[PDB]
């Protein structure tokens, strides 16, 4: 470390060479911070979390009883031991609080004043943060397991919403339109994710097996259809082109956005060239999930390497997204983990499960 | 409207006459909604079409339901026909030229039949006539003023066949289709259309013809307020609208249904929530 801020100091090596290390090994140091809490609020398992993408100082969480809660994820006080507090929270007397369970919570993109959720009862709300009550109400006719904004879209606010119809629906935020449809699928979409480089580029993943990338300004189809052979095992497509050999509940662009992850009930993580579709066959082992509903995992960013922290059963597995390399398995939980997310902005995890909690991971040292 | 100032459009009037029942129509009208037919209709155990084909017959002619100065297509029995027979005299001392325009080909042979028995010059064009000897026919009526009148149905012809000689049309009868009727008036008044043209359609108040003429604005209404307005002032009644089996023939004491009707006559999340909050309180 001296030597990399000696190397700063002098100019032999950029400053973000220190950047990226030094968040690199922070990353690889990451553990269970006793050091820190986070207030449990939620009665029943956490399903989902967002921290904010502008500013990262708070974080949604959408549970299993229908609620959600709003944490500040700054320590406002001046120990060094401190309670990320709730800020709000829809609870059960919140009169526009989600029948059942919240599957799936996102910042609006851009701003913090706006946030989308989305439940088994077939709801995707749009709230108001400020007055924390819905500003948009979508019903579908089937529950919904994932919904994602673009996080990169100036241009469009569309939603794509995955639930156990065929049909992907994408609805719009400015003025509300939720006709439009990407059929293709042949089973629930269990998620669903844009892409952080391509304004308009969905993928989106199913329970037949396959992901399938479109692009929703065409009127023709999906652009590609993930294949694990790339063309060994080549077929007429109507069954082959399968993504995993199971269910694919788990989505997640790596950074850049050129490469896709997706994780699957068959226990495999597989990475794509997000361009042309194609497996780049790294191994990454085996990826425990058995999960019957969307598996939300997440990337690093501003590392010197990539990782993926993927909910490993109870514990949050750390790979090397480019090599497979497993780096750790973050253990701390009591039931199994369903979603992680990543504070880029100080290398921290925050992983929720089904035991009612959620932990933080901070880099010890 | 936007392209109206690039190209010239000469200014078209149009009138809807309400034509009242001859007494033989008027009797054979009312015995037909009050025959057991229309109440078989009514309890939906008969095809409700007939009725309406059977009622549209009436309203053009009886001779058509019902099947010297007694022959086939008499004229003084429907009034629809008294007043094309006073429209038709009356155009013709003006030097005028007609197209006389109906959904049905049995009672355009019908006023076919009529302008034999007078004096009138015409031409036919029909879904009968071969389509190879088409174009000939618009041509001679279009080049020279020797044929008064010339006989369509609202559908024949490619859509827009260029009939520009004629300066007034007719529709006989009205159809369904908002579109077809609009489709006849546009065939005489298009572009490079020399002289003033006007529409006149044909109803018979109080019967079939006039809520079909009702139904015929309210899907224009509905077209239009999908495509260039949402707001608009609402014009009709569900349960009027839609009960078409009945006999209100005005007496002039009270004015018709369709004047009763017609008696006026990156975002920053908080443009976006705005927008939400507005259309939602809608």
């Amino acid at each position: 470390m001296l030597g990399f801020l000696s190397a700063r100091q002098t100019g032999l090596e950029d400053p973000l060479r220190l950047r990226r290390a030094e968040s690199t090994r922070r990353v690889l140091g990451l553990e269970l911070n006793k050091d820190r809490d986070v207030e449990r609020i939620h009665g029943g398992g956490i399903n989902t979390l967002d921290i904010e993408p502008v500013e990262g100082r708070y974080m949604l969480s959408g549970g299993s009883d229908g609620v959600i809660v709003l944490y500040d994820l700054e320590n406002s006080s001046r120990q060094s031991y401190y309670t990320c507090k709730a800020v709000c929270s829809i609870g059960r007397d919140h009169p526009d609080v989600h029948r059942y369970s919240v599957e799936t919570v996102q910042w609006y993109p851009h701003d913090t004043g706006m946030f989308t959720s989305s439940s088994f009862d077939k709801t995707l709300k749009v709230w108001d943060t400020n007055t924390l009550q819905t500003a948009d109400v979508f019903n579908f006719e089937e529950t919904v397991y994932s919904h994602h904004m673009s996080p990169v879209s100036t241009k469009h606010c569309l939603v794509a919403v995955g639930t156990r119809g065929p049909k992907v629906q994408l609805c719009d935020l400015k003025s509300g339109s939720c006709s439009h449809i990407l059929q293709g699928h042949r089973q629930e979409i269990l998620a669903v994710s844009w892409s952080p480089r391509y304004d308009y580029i969905l993928a989106t993943a199913s329970a037949d097996s396959r992901v399938k990338l479109w692009d929703v300004r065409r009127a023709s189809g999906c652009l590609i259809t993930l294949d694990q052979h790339n063309g060994k095992k080549s077929q007429a497509v109507e069954s082959a082109n399968t993504a995993h050999n199971g269910k694919v509940n788990g989505l997640c662009f790596t950074s850049d956005g050129l490469h896709l992850l997706t994780v699957g009930t068959d226990n495999r993580m597989r990475l794509w060239n997000s361009s042309n579709g194609e497996n780049t066959l790294v191994n990454y082992g085996k990826v425990c999930n058995n999960s019957k509903k969307g598996l939300k995992f997440t990337v690093s960013c501003g590392c010197s390497s990539e990782f993926v922290f993927v909910p490993y059963g109870s514990t949050i597995a750390v790979y090397t997204v480019y090599s497979g390399e497993q780096i750790t398995m973050l253990k701390g939980h009591y039931k199994t983990v369903d979603c992680c997310v990543f504070q880029s902005n100080f290398q921290e995890l925050y992983s929720g499960s089904r035991d009612c909690n959620i932990l933080a991971w901070v880099p010890s040292l | 409207s936007d392209v109206k100032m690039s190209l010239s459009l000469p200014d078209k009037n149009e009138q809807v006459l309400f034509c009242r029942l001859t007494d033989e129509q008027h009797k054979v009208y009312q015995n037909f909604v009050d025959s057991k037919e229309v109440y078989r209709i009514l309890n939906g155990e008969m095809q409700i079409f007939s009725g309406l084909i059977a009622l549209r017959k009436i309203c053009n002619h009886p001779d058509l339901f019902s099947g010297e100065e007694d022959q086939f297509g008499y004229w003084k029995r429907s009034g629809k026909m008294i007043v094309v027979e006073s429209l038709l005299k009356i155009w013709h001392k003006q030097g005028q030229r007609v197209l006389l325009f109906s959904q049905s080909r049995q009672m355009l042979d019908i006023l076919e039949v009529f302008l034999r028995a007078q004096k009138y010059t015409y031409l036919k064009m029909d879904g009968t006539t071969t389509i190879a000897s088409r174009q000939p026919l618009i041509t001679r009526y279009n080049e020279d003023t020797s044929i008064f009148v010339f006989l369509l149905t609202t559908r024949v012809g490619g859509l827009g066949v260029n009939l520009t000689g004629a300066n007034r049309v007719v529709i006989y009868d009205p159809d369904w289709n908002p579109s077809t009727d609009t489709q006849a008036r546009e065939r005489a008044w298009r572009i490079g259309q020399k002289k003033q043209v006007t529409v006149y359609r044909l109803l018979t108040a109080g019967t079939i013809e006039e809520k079909i003429y009702h139904r015929q604005i309210f899907k224009q209404f509905l077209t239009n307020r999908v495509l260039k307005d949402p707001k608009q002032r609402r014009f009709f009644k569900s349960n009027d609208l839609y009960e078409l089996f009945t006999l209100t023939s005005p007496d002039a004491s009270q004015s018709t249904e369709t004047s009763a009707i017609f008696a006026g006559t990156p975002l920053a999340s908080s443009s976006l929530l705005a927008k939400m909050r507005a259309r939602n309180h809608l």
